[PDB]
């Protein structure tokens, strides 16, 4: 019934205010709390901060002083500003509803409780890279192939850091197989997706291979045939 | 000199001073050699210099002495006797003033059980009247002497200190042991006491009715709370499984009566100390050690001790 | 944060000790993270679990002061290896912002399966580009461990190859990958090219040649 | 103490006090009497 999406640059110069959004569907946005989470490559999961139904905010004192988390009621959309990012600050940034919870252990009225925040539904991340480096779209080429036969679409040279393949703008989905990326020493990573498809499909169920890398707005499509 | 600093429980404003971990430096077995030991203190206990710097309460008034920890603080009856050739006079009226000549009289070899207690402005596990509620003052028209009220029905009173409290056993000297406030096992909570709502007020009516007959049956009698003194009079301060507390009680003191709940209890905060003063003495001062584990008693209330300020 | 590894045979019950433990009373959740993907609550309050986690994770209540808080995993599965964090809420420390170590759950016992590799040859259009690159992709392999030898020939090709470390598939079997970046001459003036993958035990071997 | 540093056996269990010297430890026959009636 409710799901968050969230939205970034996937590049951001060191020394720059990155920042995000996050998308509500189903519920709305003023009537429950949200939090801020990341996660570095080595480094666990980072509590950023969080704000609350009446859009009060806090935020963790690993980052309090760089760090603004807001919230547009107009359309269920809230949206993060670190700034002065460097090196480190590069991870998947996740959104997350955050329920409140009151442990109460003695009486009420002496105050003998305390607040606990649990997220239970979050998003599915963006990925954030910080780098003085450039964008670059990648390069693809066809994989013809020769019970079953395997084709495949070759993404190579793009930064940074994803990229979205789909076949045959969605419909093939059986079978298909989308790898890890290579960073190679050039520093631009290349993919590679392959589905294995029954062999008399050769002739002519058409192939079409959907690329995308967000982060240079340079999707290509390219058709793969022995 | 004790470097003082608080004790977790990042609670409720101005609630965490109430209780204090203190570090000092402290005579060992050897007489040449120190040690830097560590006590928890309740704030009653102790007062600042001006840093975070504290020394205890009696320092400059009194000399202190820890109460031996094996000796019981609890009350055992008492029975009173008169020597061969004497004798012991009871007046068996049930509606006794306290003065004048006794109708109905009876003698005995020694007086009933009577519990050493111990408590202020609220009289506890005492004796209970037969009829009405008694109230007794030698010049009832002078605001000056104590009201002392006896009810006939006990009213309840739960209290408790939560709070799990350790003691840590630490040698000042040879054969001398200080007994200090280890730490707290679990929650940090507030000592409180319980007296059920509805009670209260019925038996807090009683002492209306018979306070009328000293000053009319269309004034006007009103129940405020202290007026200031030593904070072991501005509450009911007692003893309670060793320790010594002292209940707030403006919220069993705040009613107005004209001429002519049912479910909860009014809760009544409770301080406490360990260093207590000697009440008619200034120099001697008692020490009462750490009490481990979790404190509660059950006692009636029996009687008060009020006060006419002269509607 | 530091990474503490717990091991679980394949079916046994796994017993997931929290990191720190509780002053007072105490509010612990329970998180399931596999890195890459968003982390799931497994557990709120002590032992309230949201829907869609089956019956066999289990939290301990906050009854009497003394039980440590710990997740236990019965029935252990493939699937159930991730990192398990506990977020710990008491009533005598503070806000808990940190979510604490992580506990890396790796589950024993699972069936060996043997590699899936698939070799391409460089296509017309980057031979086009005057580059060419020989693509070596395996799959469905567990343990996620392989070592790849690339052959021009029968020498041994060592420049100029890129593989990946190991990544879990959805089915929890692995899957690696192999780029062999080669001027299209050295890919013209040479027999064939092979792609060596060997896993545990074994090798195996696919080759392909500019025909 | 673990040198050649001692300390007095007592210190750690109980307080010490020296005997007045002038009193003899020699022990003198006692009588011992019951009361009149006994
Ligand atoms: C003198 O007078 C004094 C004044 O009267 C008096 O002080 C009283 O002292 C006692 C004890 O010292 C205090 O009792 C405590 O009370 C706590 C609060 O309990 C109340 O609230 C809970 C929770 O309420 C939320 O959830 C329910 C649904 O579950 C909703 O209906 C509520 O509306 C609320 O949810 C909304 O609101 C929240 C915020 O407001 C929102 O965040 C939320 O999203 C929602 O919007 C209720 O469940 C309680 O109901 C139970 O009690 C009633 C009677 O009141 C009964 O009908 C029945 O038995 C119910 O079960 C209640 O209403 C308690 O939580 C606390 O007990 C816990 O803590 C102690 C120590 O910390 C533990 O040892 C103990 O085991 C309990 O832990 C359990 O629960 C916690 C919390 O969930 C878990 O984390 C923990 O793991 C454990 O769970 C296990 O047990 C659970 C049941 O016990 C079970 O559910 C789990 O599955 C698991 O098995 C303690 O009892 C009392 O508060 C003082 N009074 C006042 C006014 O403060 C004093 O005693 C007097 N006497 C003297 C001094 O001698
Ligand atoms: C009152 O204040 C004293 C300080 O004078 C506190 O004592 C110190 O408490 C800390 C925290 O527990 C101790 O450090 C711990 O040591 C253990 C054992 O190596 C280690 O596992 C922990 O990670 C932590 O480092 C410290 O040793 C201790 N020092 C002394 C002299 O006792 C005390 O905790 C305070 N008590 C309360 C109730 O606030
Ligand atoms: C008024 O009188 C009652 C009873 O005459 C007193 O209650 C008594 O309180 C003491 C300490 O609070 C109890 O001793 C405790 O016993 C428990 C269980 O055995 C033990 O765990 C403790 O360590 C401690 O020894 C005593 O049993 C209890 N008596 C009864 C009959 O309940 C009450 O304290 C008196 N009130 C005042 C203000 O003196
Ligand atoms: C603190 O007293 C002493 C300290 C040192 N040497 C002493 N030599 C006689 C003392 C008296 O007996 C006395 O003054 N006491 C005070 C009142 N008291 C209580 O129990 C009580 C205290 C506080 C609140 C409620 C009740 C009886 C007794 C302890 C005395
Ligand atoms: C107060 O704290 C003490 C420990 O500081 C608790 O004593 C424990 O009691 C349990 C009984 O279930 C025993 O199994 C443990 O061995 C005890 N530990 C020690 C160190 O003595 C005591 O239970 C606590 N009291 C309350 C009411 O919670
Ligand atoms: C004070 O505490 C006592 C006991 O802890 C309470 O008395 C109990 O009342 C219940 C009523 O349901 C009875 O079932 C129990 O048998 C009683 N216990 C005893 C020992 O008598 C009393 O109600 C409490 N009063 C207040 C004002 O808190
Ligand atoms: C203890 O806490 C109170 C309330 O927050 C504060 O005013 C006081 O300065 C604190 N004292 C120490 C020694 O930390
Ligand atoms: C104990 O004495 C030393 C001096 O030797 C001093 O520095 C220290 O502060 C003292 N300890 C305390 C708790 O005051
Ligand atoms: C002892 O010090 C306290 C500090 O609060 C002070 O109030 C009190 O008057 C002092 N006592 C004497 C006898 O000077
Ligand atoms: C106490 O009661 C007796 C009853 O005869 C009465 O004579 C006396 O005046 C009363 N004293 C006070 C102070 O009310
Ligand atoms: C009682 O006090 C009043 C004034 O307060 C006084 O006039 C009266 O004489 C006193 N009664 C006795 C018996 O002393
Ligand atoms: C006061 O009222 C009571 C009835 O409650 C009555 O018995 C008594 O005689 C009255 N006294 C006066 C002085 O009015
Ligand atoms: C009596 O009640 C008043 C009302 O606020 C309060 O200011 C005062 O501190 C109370 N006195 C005592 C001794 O509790
Ligand atoms: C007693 O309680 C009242 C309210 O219940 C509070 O206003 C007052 O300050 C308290 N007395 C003291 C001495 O703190
Ligand atoms: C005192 O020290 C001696 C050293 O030999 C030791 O045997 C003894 O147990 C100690 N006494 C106590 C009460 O710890």
């Amino acid at each position: 019934q409710v799901q968050l999406q969230e939205s970034g640059p996937g590049l951001v110069k060191p020394s720059e205010t990155l920042s995000l959004t996050c998308t509500v569907s189903g519920g709305s946005i003023s009537n429950y709390y949200w939090s801020w989470i990341r996660q570095s490559p080595g480094k666990g999961l980072e509590w950023i901060g969080y704000i609350s139904d009446s859009e009060s905010t806090n935020y963790n004192p690993s980052l309090k002083s760089r760090v603004i988390i807001s919230v547009d009621t107009s359309k269920n959309q809230l949206s993060l500003k670190l700034n002065s990012v460097t090196a480190a600050d590069s991870a998947i940034y996740y959104c997350a509803r955050a329920q409140q919870g009151k442990r109460i252990y003695g009486m009420v009225s002496f105050g003998e409780f305390f607040y606990y925040y649990y997220m239970d539904v979050w998003g599915k991340g963006t990925t954030v890279t910080v780098s003085s480096a450039s964008t670059k779209g990648p390069s693809v080429f066809p994989l013809a192939p020769s019970g079953t036969a395997a084709l495949g679409c070759l993404v190579k040279d793009y930064f940074p850091e994803p990229v979205t393949v789909s076949w045959n703008s969605g419909a093939l989905t059986s079978g298909v197989h989308t790898f890890p990326a290579v960073l190679q020493s050039s520093g631009l990573y290349s993919l590679s997706s392959v589905v294995t498809v029954p062999s008399s499909s050769l002739g002519t169920q058409t192939y079409i291979c959907n690329v995308n890398h967000k982060p240079s707005n340079t999707k290509v499509d390219k058709k793969v045939e022995p | 000199t004790l470097q003082c600093t608080n004790v977790t429980n990042a609670i409720t404003d101005d609630m965490r001073g109430e209780l204090k971990n203190c570090s000092f430096n402290m005579t060992t077995e050897l007489r040449d050699k120190k040690q830097k030991v560590y006590s928890l203190f309740y704030r009653l206990d102790v007062v600042q210099i001006n840093n975070k710097e504290y020394r205890l309460i009696n320092c400059n008034t009194s000399a202190i002495t820890q109460a031996c920890p094996k000796v019981s603080f609890e009350p055992i009856p008492i029975h009173y006797c008169a020597p061969a050739g004497f004798a012991i006079l009871k007046c068996k009226d049930k509606k006794f003033n306290g003065t004048g000549p006794c109708p109905s009289v009876s003698t005995v070899q020694c007086t009933h059980g009577i519990k050493p207690v111990v408590s202020t402005q609220l009289l506890l596990n005492g004796s209970l009247a037969e009829e009405e509620v008694m109230i007794r003052s030698e010049n009832i028209t002078n605001n000056a002497k104590n009201i002392l009220v006896q009810f006939n029905t006990p009213v309840q009173i739960n209290c408790t200190r939560p709070n799990n409290n350790t003691r840590k056993s630490i040698r000042i000297g040879p054969g001398q042991a200080f007994y200090a406030t280890g730490d707290i096992i679990g929650d940090i909570r507030q000592a409180h006491c319980n007296v059920s709502k509805a009670t209260w007020n019925e038996t807090l009516g009683k002492v209306v009715k018979q306070l009328r007959k000293h000053f009319g049956n269309n004034t006007i009698i009103r129940f405020a709370n202290s007026s200031g003194g030593d904070l072991e009079v501005t509450t009911h301060s007692f003893n309670c499984g060793g320790e010594f507390f002292y209940c707030n009680t403006s919220g069993l003191f705040n009613s107005t009566w004209i001429s002519n709940g049912s479910n909860d209890s009014i809760t009544l905060p409770c301080r406490i100390k360990q260093i207590i003063n000697m009440w008619q003495r200034i120099g001697q001062a008692m020490y009462a050690p750490p009490i481990q584990g979790v404190i509660r008693c059950v006692s009636n209330i029996t009687g008060l001790i009020l006060t006419r300020d002269g509607t | 944060s530091y990474v503490r590894p717990l091991s679980v045979a394949l079916g046994e019950t796994a017993s997931i000790s929290c990191g720190r433990q509780a002053l007072g009373s105490r509010a612990v959740q329970w998180y399931q993270h596999r890195p890459g993907q968003a982390p799931i609550l497994l557990i709120y309050n002590n032992q309230d679990r949201p829907s869609g986690i089956p019956e066999r994770f289990s939290g301990t209540p906050d009854i009497n002061f003394g039980t440590r808080a710990t997740l236990t995993i019965s029935g252990v599965e493939a699937g159930d290896e991730a990192d398990y964090y506990c977020h710990m809420w008491d009533s005598r420390s503070g806000f808990s912002w940190s979510f604490g170590g992580a506990t890396r759950l790796t589950v024993l016992g699972q069936p060996k399966a043997a590699p899936s590799v698939t070799l391409f040859p460089p296509s017309s259009e980057e031979l086009q580009a005057n580059k060419a690159t020989l693509v070596c992709l395996i799959s469905d392999f567990y343990p996620g461990a392989v070592t790849v030898a690339w052959k021009a020939d029968s020498s041994p090709v060592k420049a100029g190859v890129e593989t990946t470390t190991p990544s879990k598939q959805s089915n929890n079997k692995y899957a690696a990958s192999s780029y062999l970046s080669l001027t299209p001459m050295q890919w013209k003036m040479h027999k064939s090219y092979s792609c060596q993958v060997t896993h545990e035990g074994s090798t195996v071997e696919k080759t392909v040649a500019p025909t």
